């Protein structure tokens, strides 16, 4: 019995298996096998975690040499840390929940097969990306996630936006990957190896300029993957996948990656103050750009897409303080959040006999579905962190941390951070009204045939109801003690602030995220009912201004017609003006030309005299003329019959 | 749904809603070959697992510290910041 | 003809239609085609680089002129940049010292040398 | 090896030569004339000889041969592909699988077999052996150390002396 | 298959044969203008490969990207990048003829017609060609465990090492071969079944029994690269010239 | 067995003869193997001391990690085509 | 509420026979070097490697 194998082959049995053996098991065999297997996987990291708690020893298992060449060696290396034990036992928590859940909500879908072969496959290889103990195994993880996420997105081959959805998702996450590579030769340089041991002990010494460079390039794959501005369209451009596929992608997993590239570097990230600069201003960007999207959006999907990538913005401005275990916290409880609001999503989703998407016609729900409501409203109360929530914990402290850090231009990201929590009442009000106590849009029938979903679809969402609300008090003793010694991440002792951050705090600075978060929540639902006309004005102005906000902050659009569509210009320029137009003016279509025409002078040069004799007899003169000219000019000088000799070729080939 | 589907075509995984009339009898070929599995990779690689601090003694690491302090003396070279 | 591009591609076609490039997307769903998915009947003449105009091309949205929208993305950019580096000047000092440390600052902890002890040390 | 019969194989192209061609035979759209020329497609199916018979003979019987064997070839297949011929089983072999599973399959496991020893005799192993040699030759009191120490012991000279002498070779340099 | 297996990889073999020994001290005054034209024939052909209508001459295209990844890991002076131009070369000459038949073997000999116009959804009655199509376009962009990638990346931290402004630019390669070859694949593999094409045969027994070893032969060079090893470390240390 | 065969130099041989120049030719190679498994035994004991020492590693192996950074440039394959085509102080 | 069965097929079909015949031999192999090299202090495929000495 091997803890650290266990975690690693279980995934492997539970997707090499509905492959090869799909046709022969059958899908109500490949449901309950891999179901169980990603559940018994789940419950052997809950008890590795029980055991780490006890001593801080990680266990490492060593395999063979990847490769050995001079200065450089690669090991598969496999270390559970308490970083890496932290993301383990949530991307397990909210894997497993998201099997038993697709087992009832794709029951009528055919290929679902593949489907939970795909649903394996996405865990085991962020499994691998979490556990890998040098940046190699990080980035073969790294880069089959993004694979599976196009197999993923796709799943649905005939539909046409489904496949260039997969499409845009995997060339985002590829442009990260190039910068990966990118930052990774650079590691492999500087250091003259990529395992974080040797990396982090040595990381001090280094140059700055060089660590600038490095961190730039690993923070641009990071910010691809962790989906900020740069190129945030392709989460909200994934929901051509299904539900569980989206629970999994974007609560935890895919998201969770990104995050955790910044987490490993933490060590090497310390040294270096202009690259947590620019990461802090990127993610207090996000907070703001994805809550103002989530506004006036009106899909569900896309809306809990927008609130997935606005808490991004979080973790990354708690990066930009330097404090990792806050980041952390809030990456563990932000998966049970949002993989109860998808969940949540697909099960009134399923339930509407139309399977709609825009809450513009879902209408009122309340009566008819109570325990979807009672789920989405302690997901959307923990959301917007109120207490006694394992949010509040998560996601206040954050706030809380960006006044209390040393320099002076955090105090700006307080009020952006802090613009963004009443942003996170307004949309989650949003889509708890309209979509259970408002007057009905929908047609009556739908109203008939409204009922509870299976047990397969309820169970999870109990599960991780119970654990959204008890996470953050059971586990903020691990990450949020007064001195911890649970993450062996080191902070350099002035980056570290947080005696700092819990004391210098006003009370009207900590009790004002409080309530005002209470109080804009009751706001827009009283607004909601009883006027309804604030909200439905018809502003020619206000109009542009909303259709602005709805369009993604027009950013696709300035993705698409700048970069995608001028690309492709410029790729057709060069593919017909230069590789075809004047590649083969200097190749085999100007030479066949140039060839025709001095072919066709030569030939007819003797061609005009009606007798050969004569033309020939006064061919032989011209030479024995003109050589003798020629050798006459040339002696005095070379210089001169040069051009003589030019002219001669042009009359004589033209 | 359960629209109709041509049956001249087989995959690996399965084709459109796979379901063999044995599939319990498949389905204990496959456990078996899934526990035997993992149970023989889980002791395969015993051996190769490790703790991660406290595998060599201390006395050691701090002469490895020696002797590179020695190599050190030995070229002349200066600290980092020394300038 | 409607692009520039296409405009350009113009006096290098020769006995070949030269028909108006119209986006696949952009045609109405409700008329039958040959091909749905497609939008596209079976004998209809492909145009001046026809993939920038196929179904599997870009987006290519409706709703804002391209310039237009523009303007407004990096408008909100920057708005965004201008408030926050004007609201730097506004900004408060803080009550606390910044925190010291024994044994010099920590200089032999954190590595370190008596030489070096500028670019490894704390406040103190 | 085996052996063939000259009567039997005119007698095959006797029966051949008042036969339609093999893009006739078949494109009606039963047993009237269907039913003689699955017999010639098992006839194709045997094998008339081995081995110990063409090295031996001439080459107007192997032309005959091969004229016999191109149109029972043809009346195989053609046949084959409009409908022995009204069977449908699994169990065939066609022409490579004799001399692709059974010889470039087994001689590339021995590519990978000999890859993967081969790699033993490598420089790194060779020279982390070689190292260690030469501390041992240096300082052979590390002999007497018992066995969990020798190892430690061996690394605490790597670090304190290079043990190259690279310098030695270059010595038209200094 | 003769052509871009083994022709291509004849080249890269004389470069390093002929050249390196004798011409050394020339070799150094060039590298640069080796690396222009190596970094200039990856930019401008793999982003030439975006507007194609034909479907061989994709992956010849793709062939001439690769090729242009592979030359300067050999001019980079260094260990690195002439081992990965090697693991480069061997596990291009796996991947590359697995996709000639992809295109020339299942797909030309049933239709006749390369145009990429025509072909749409083979998924829904060509599974596992499908499969094929995708874990064969994911086996030639550089994504790991298949020996592509190993040459990739230690040619381009070859080229990192000798100058790194031109690794720099170097390195987005392994973006712009992405593009093209999953612009292709997912327009191949996805989509309703095209009117065009009458439904044909499965892959038989021959091309699947092919593409099997093509494709467990990169996968073993991916998952160890040390297998071969042992051939060439004489002759990653014999071109190097670094006083 | 564990065979070791003998160092040869460029300097004192004829190059005219083709046994002894690749004999200092693998000579030299060799030679740059053993000074790399040297880099790499060092590479070893710096990661067993960060991963003993823990927190206060910055002041346990200083030594050790500057050691590492210091052999980083000078200890890897050099080859054997720059000493044998030019010649030092000459 | 049935489950609507596909005709039947069987499990060991000819792939999984080939393939899981020649990964276990592979291994099986693997693991006999492994305990001949303790018995003799040699591999057994290394009796087969006669190359000519290097002088
Ligand atoms: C460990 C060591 C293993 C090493 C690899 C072993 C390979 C095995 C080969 C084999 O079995 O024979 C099949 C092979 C022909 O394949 P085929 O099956 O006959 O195909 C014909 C029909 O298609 C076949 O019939 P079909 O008509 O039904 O076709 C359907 C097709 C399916 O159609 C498809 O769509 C295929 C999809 C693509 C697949 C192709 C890639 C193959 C995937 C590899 C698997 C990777 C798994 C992930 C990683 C896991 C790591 C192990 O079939 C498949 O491909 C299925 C393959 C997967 C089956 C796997 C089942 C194994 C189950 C294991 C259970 C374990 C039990 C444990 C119990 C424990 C109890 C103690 O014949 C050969 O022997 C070829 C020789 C290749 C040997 C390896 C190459 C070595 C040399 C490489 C070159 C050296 C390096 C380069 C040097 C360069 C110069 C320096
Ligand atoms: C600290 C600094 C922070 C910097 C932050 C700012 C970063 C901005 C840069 C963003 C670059 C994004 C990456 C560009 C490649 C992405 C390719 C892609 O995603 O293509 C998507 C497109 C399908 O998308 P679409 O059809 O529009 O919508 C589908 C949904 N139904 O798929 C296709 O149609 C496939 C065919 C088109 C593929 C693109 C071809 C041209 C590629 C040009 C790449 C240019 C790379 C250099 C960019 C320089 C930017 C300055
Ligand atoms: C470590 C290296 C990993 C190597 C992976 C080896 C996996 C080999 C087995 C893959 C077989 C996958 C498969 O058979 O999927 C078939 C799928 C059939 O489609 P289906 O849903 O049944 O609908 C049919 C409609 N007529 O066909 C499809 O629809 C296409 C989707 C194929 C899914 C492939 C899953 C594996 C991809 C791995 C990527 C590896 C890249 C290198
Ligand atoms: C896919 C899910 C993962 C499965 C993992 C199963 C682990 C089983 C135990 C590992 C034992 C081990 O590998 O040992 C390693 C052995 C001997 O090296 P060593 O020095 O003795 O030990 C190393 C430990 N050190 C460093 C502490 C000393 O070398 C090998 O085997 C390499 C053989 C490679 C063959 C080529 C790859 C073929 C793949 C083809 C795929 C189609
Ligand atoms: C700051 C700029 C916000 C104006 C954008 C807008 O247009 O705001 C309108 C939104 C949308 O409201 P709706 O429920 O989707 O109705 C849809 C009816 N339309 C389509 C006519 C709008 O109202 C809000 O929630 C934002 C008001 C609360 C902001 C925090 C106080």
């Amino acid at each position: 019995y091997n803890a650290i194998s266990l975690i690693i082959i279980l995934p492997c049995i539970s997707w090499l298996f509905p492959l090869f053996f799909g046709r022969q098991l059958g899908y109500v065999f490949v449901t309950r096998m891999t179901s169980t297997l990603i559940i018994i996987t789940t419950l052997i990291t809950y008890y590795y975690f029980y055991q780490l708690l006890g001593n801080n020893n990680p266990i490492n298992l060593e395999l063979f040499n990847y490769l050995n060449i001079d200065y450089l060696d690669i090991n598969y290396n496999f270390e559970i840390d308490a970083l890496t034990i932290t993301m383990l036992l949530a991307i397990t928590t909210i894997s497993s929940m998201v099997h038993i859940y697709s087992i009832g909500y794709m029951e009528t879908d055919p290929h679902q097969v593949r489907f939970f072969s795909l649903l394996s496959m996405f865990t085991f290889w962020m499994i691998i990306l979490v556990t890998g103990s040098n940046y190699f195994v990080l980035f073969v993880g790294w880069e089959f996630i993004g694979v599976t996420s196009y197999l993923l997105i796709s799943f649905w081959v005939t539909r046409l936006q489904a496949m260039k959805s997969a499409l845009s998702a995997v060339l985002m996450n590829r442009f990260g990957d190039a910068f990966f590579v990118l930052g990774l030769c650079v590691i492999a340089y500087v250091f003259g190896t990529l395992n974080y041991s040797t990396i982090f002990a040595t990381a001090y010494l280094i140059n700055t300029d060089l660590l600038v460079l490095i961190m730039l390039a690993l923070f641009i794959a990071a910010m691809a993957k962790s989906a900020q501005f740069g190129l945030h369209n392709w989460l909200t451009l994934a929901m051509e996948g299904p539900t569980p596929v989206s629970s999994l992608l974007h609560a935890a997993t895919l998201v969770t990656a990104g995050i955790y590239l910044l987490l490993r570097s933490a060590n090497i990230l310390e040294y270096t103050p202009t690259v947590l600069f620019i990461i802090l201003w990127i993610g207090a960007l996000t907070t703001l750009s994805a809550g103002l999207i989530a506004i006036c959006s009106n899909d569900l999907k896309r809306i809990i897409a927008l609130s997935t990538m606005s808490q991004l913005g979080m973790m990354t401005i708690a990066i930009g303080l330097s404090a990792y275990n806050l980041a952390l916290f809030h990456l563990l409880g932000h998966a049970f959040f949002k993989a109860l609001l998808f969940m949540s999503a697909g099960s009134i989703i399923h339930s509407i006999l139309n399977e709609s998407q825009d809450i513009r016609t879902y209408g009122g729900l309340l009566s008819y579905l109570p325990y979807t409501y009672i789920c989405i409203t302690i997901a959307s109360l923990s959301l917007m962190a109120m207490p006694g929530l394992t949010g509040y914990y998560t996601k206040d402290i954050i706030i809380e941390s960006t006044y209390g850090s040393y320099s002076i231009s955090n105090y700006v990201v307080y009020w952006i951070a802090y613009l963004s929590a009443v942003l996170t009442c307004v949309y989650s009000m949003k889509i708890l009204y309209l979509t259970f106590y408002s007057n009905p849009n929908n047609n009556t029938i739908t109203y008939y045939n409204a009922h509870e979903s299976n047990i397969y679809i309820t169970l999870p969402m109990f599960i991780l109801a119970i654990f959204a609300m008890f996470a953050g008090w059971i586990l903020k003793d691990i990450y949020l003690g007064v001195g911890t010694d649970f993450v062996g991440t080191h902070i350099l002792p002035n980056n570290f602030s947080y005696f700092d951050t819990e004391f210098s705090i006003t009370q009207f600075y900590k009790l004002l995220p409080l309530i005002s978060a209470i109080l804009v929540s009751i706001l827009i639902v009283v607004l909601n009912e009883f006027f309804a006309i604030v909200f439905n004005l018809n502003n020619k102005y206000i109009n542009t201004v909303y259709s602005i906000f709805n369009q993604k902050l027009v950013s696709d659009q300035i993705l698409n017609h700048f970069i995608i569509f001028k690309g492709l210009v410029t790729s057709g320029n060069i593919a017909h003006h230069v590789d075809k137009g004047s590649l083969y003016r200097l190749g085999p279509v100007g030479i066949n030309r140039l060839l025709n025409k001095a072919s066709y002078n030569v030939i007819n040069l003797s061609s005009n005299t009606r007798s050969s004799l004569s033309m020939n007899s006064m061919l032989i003169l011209i030479t024995i003329v003109s050589l003798l000219l020629l050798v006459l000019v040339m002696n005095v000088n070379f210089i001169i019959v040069i051009p003589v000799l030019i002219s001669i070729l042009y009359i004589l080939f033209s | 749904g359960r629209y109709p589907f041509p049956k001249d075509v087989i995959s690996m995984t399965g084709g459109w809603w796979a379901n063999p009339s044995n599939w319990k009898l498949n389905g204990l070929f496959a456990t078996g070959i899934a526990v035997g599995l993992a149970l023989w990779v889980s002791t395969a690689t015993l051996p190769y697992t490790r703790r991660r601090e406290g595998i060599t003694s201390e006395s050691d690491i701090s002469k490895w510290n020696a002797a590179a302090g020695v190599w050190r003396e030995r070229h002349g070279k200066i600290s980092t910041g020394e300038a | 003809i409607r692009a520039s591009f296409d405009k350009a591609e113009e006096p290098m076609l020769g006995d070949y239609p030269d028909i108006d490039p119209f986006p696949a997307q952009l045609k109405n769903p409700y008329k039958k085609y040959d091909d749905q998915q497609d939008r596209r009947n079976l004998e209809e003449p492909l145009s001046v680089n026809d993939d920038l105009y196929d179904m599997w091309s870009p987006d290519r949205f409706t709703h804002f002129k391209n310039q237009d929208a523009l303007k407004y993305f990096i408008g909100f950019l920057t708005i965004f940049f201008g408030a926050s580096y004007v609201a730097t000047y506004f900004v408060p000092e803080k009550a606390a010292i910044p925190r010291e440390f024994p044994y010099e600052g920590l200089w032999k902890e954190s590595g370190g040398t008596e030489k070096s002890k500028a670019f490894f040390g704390q406040r103190s | 090896l085996r052996a063939y019969n000259e009567e039997k194989e005119l007698a095959l192209k006797q029966r051949l030569s008042q036969l339609p061609p093999p893009g006739k035979a078949f494109v009606t759209a039963k047993e009237a004339e269907l039913a003689e020329l699955a017999e010639i497609a098992a006839l194709y199916k045997t094998d008339r000889v081995g081995i110990l018979d063409i090295l031996l003979l001439g080459n107007k019987h192997a032309r005959l041969y091969r004229d016999n064997t191109a149109l029972l070839k043809d009346y195989y297949y053609n046949g084959r592909r409009i409908l022995w011929e009204i069977k449908r089983e699994g169990a065939e072999k066609e022409d490579w699988v004799n001399q692709m599973y059974f010889l470039y399959a087994p001689s590339l496991i021995l590519l990978l077999i000999v890859m993967v020893y081969k790699s033993r005799e490598d420089i790194t192993f060779w020279a982390k052996k070689e190292l260690d040699q030469r501390v041992l030759d240096k300082h052979p009191e590390i002999n007497d150390a018992p066995e969990n120490e020798r190892d430690a012991l061996i690394v605490e000279r790597i670090i304190a002396g290079d043990y190259d002498k690279l310098a030695s070779l270059q010595k038209k340099a200094t | 298959m003769i052509l871009a297996g083994l022709i291509l990889k004849l080249a890269l073999y004389a470069i390093l044969r002929l050249l390196l020994p004798l011409l050394c001290e020339a070799q150094i005054l060039y590298t640069p203008m080796i690396y222009i034209i190596s970094l200039l024939t990856i930019i401008l052909t793999s982003l030439a490969t975006l507007r194609q209508i034909d479907l061989k001459v994709i992956i010849a295209y793709s062939s001439i990207s690769h090729m242009g990844i592979a030359i300067l890991g050999v001019c980079s002076n260094t260990s690195l990048g002439i081992y990965g131009s090697i693991v480069l070369g061997v596990a291009h000459g796996f991947v590359s003829p697995a996709l000639f038949l992809i295109v020339g073997g299942i797909l030309y000999d049933r239709y006749h017609i390369r145009i990429v116009n025509y072909y749409k959804g083979l998924t829904t009655y060509m599974p596992q060609l499908a499969t094929y199509i995708i874990i064969l376009s994911f086996a030639n962009i550089g994504t790991p465990l298949t020996g592509n990638f190993t040459g990739e990346f230690l040619s381009l931290q070859g080229g990192f090492i000798r100058n790194p402004i031109i690794g720099g630019i170097s390195c987005i390669s392994v973006l712009l071969a992405a593009i093209y070859q999953l612009k292709l694949t997912n327009k191949l593999t996805g989509g309703i079944s095209s009117i065009y094409m009458h439904r044909t045969n499965d892959v038989t027994i021959r091309e699947k029994f092919i593409m099997n070893i093509l494709i467990i032969s990169t996968l073993i060079i991916g998952i160890c690269p040390q297998i071969m090893y042992n051939l060439l470390y004489w002759t990653v240390n014999n071109y190097i010239y670094i006083i | 067995e564990h065979q070791r065969p003998e160092l040869v130099s460029f300097d004192d041989i004829n190059y005219n003869d083709h046994k002894k120049v690749r004999e200092a030719q693998e000579s030299y190679t060799r030679e740059q193997f053993i000074r790399l498994e040297a880099l790499k035994t060092v590479r070893k004991a710096l990661e067993k001391c960060y991963e003993e020492s823990g927190p206060n590693h910055f002041e346990d192996c200083k030594n050790l990690a500057e050691q590492y950074l210091d052999m980083l440039p000078t200890h890897r394959l050099q080859g054997y085509l720059g000493y044998q085509r030019n010649d030092p102080s000459k | 509420h049935g489950p609507e069965l596909t005709p039947a097929v069987p499990f060991f079909q000819p792939y999984v026979l080939k393939w899981a015949g020649v990964s276990l031999g592979l291994v099986a192999f693997y693991q006999f070097n492994s305990s001949y090299e303790a018995k003799n202090g040699h591999t057994w495929v290394e009796t087969f490697f006669h190359p000519k000495s290097r002088e």
